[PDB]
């Protein structure tokens, strides 16, 4: 119905706000569909709209998972940037899902390095599918709607290469949901369902593991990837 | 290199 | 900011799909005094394109569209519009500079003054329900008294060939974003999100839609009648 | 005639 599209439109916004076209672009082509069935004027303008939109460093990596009443399991998308360009890229729709490069200095990073990044990916589609079941049940809505959960994280890095702020945030339905603070040690909940993820997170100690990566691994490899382009 | 998620929603 | 901005917008759309024009009008004004201060375009241009819309702009019914609006330093502004066969037959804004309500059709200029002492007693009365359930849901959303914010409400009939009801309606918006609703059954609530959920748990303990319906098959039903005759002339 | 509004949100 028209309150699916709104969120399918809604998740544009933000994965164009996060900076992936990628995702933005499967999504808007969604909507798309689904406003030419129904029928619905401002619906069907709103999409076009989105569809016309369509030193310091960072790097991010935004993921998607998108539940549809056809769909048994959700589609999984991951992209990553390094200062606002695409290089690496996974969707659990290829024939073979894997991590691929998608710049040509990612090219010489070895086997290893890619068999990881897709196992991670791998367990990844499995958090999203289990979240999303966990979400449908804190809001009590109905599974035969269209549904989305969007993750971005990763760094920003001075004129130095040190690190400003690492971020690791979530939006259900194309709206914040929950996001680790700058800190990285508390997290703030932008609604009542929220609550009840933060409530939990905080006391398994959950930041803990993201603040590990942001300050280690996370710099680490981008400085790399800076110098290997 | 990617971020690995621990405890669900 | 543009986030206040969006939520006026959002509010005029409601108030288009609704039916009410002067609501409309005064909310979009307020976006575009808003959005000339940010300068961003992007949200120029979607004030403008509003403000088009809003320039190109058997069965019966009858309608009363309320709306709130808190702004920047206080109190919020209230407004209600009546509409018969979608056009407009009374309103009510607590700007004016002695608020009640006042006939806008000439086939209402009859009603005595009994009538309209006791409609803008209504008025008065549910400004004070406005501006106590726009605290409520602050707190419900957990969000800033400094932003803008509004309350939109619905209520009325539709009537079939032999006038008699079809259709018995109640719905509110928050921040131009669907609220809760009366069904059609004039017995059971639809909630949209978790802070809906809380509105809908406290009225059906306190029975709060048998009060809404003796209302749509009663009065409004009944007054609808006097004024299509009045206006069959 | 209006309706009048019975409990708050």
């Amino acid at each position: 119905d028209r309150e699916d599209v709104e969120r399918l439109l809604r998740s544009v916004e933000w994965a164009i706000k996060a900076g992936d076209p990628y995702s933005a672009r499967i999504l808007v082509e969604l909507a798309r569909e689904d406003a030419e069935k129904i029928g619905d004027e401002r619906l069907r303008r709103e999409v076009e709209e989105l569809l016309r939109e369509l030193g310091p460093h960072s790097m991010k990596y935004i993921e998607t998972a998108i539940s549809r009443p056809g769909l048994e399991e959700p589609r999984y998308i991951s992209v990553g940037y390094v200062d606002n360009k695409e290089f690496v890229r996974f969707d659990s729709d290829a024939e073979n899902p894997r991590y691929e490069p998608r710049a040509p200095w990612m090219e010489q990073e070895g086997p290893e390095y890619w068999e990881r990044e897709t196992q991670k990916a791998k367990g990844q589609e499995q958090w999203f599918r289990v979240s999303l079941r966990n979400l449908l049940g804190y809001y009590n809505q109905s599974a035969g709607g269209s549904h989305t959960l969007q993750q971005m994280s990763g760094c920003d890095l001075d004129e130095n290469w040190r690190l400003v702020r690492g971020y690791l945030q979530f939006a259900y339905e194309g709206r914040d949901y929950i996001a680790l603070n700058e800190d990285l040690k508390t997290w703030t909940a932008a609604d009542m369902a929220a609550q009840i993820t933060r409530r939990k997170w905080e006391q398994s100690g959950a930041a803990e593991h993201y603040k590990a990566y942001l300050e280690g691994e996370c710099v680490e490899w981008l400085h790399r990837y800076l110098k290997n382009g | 290199k990617a971020v690995y998620n621990f405890a669900t929603m």
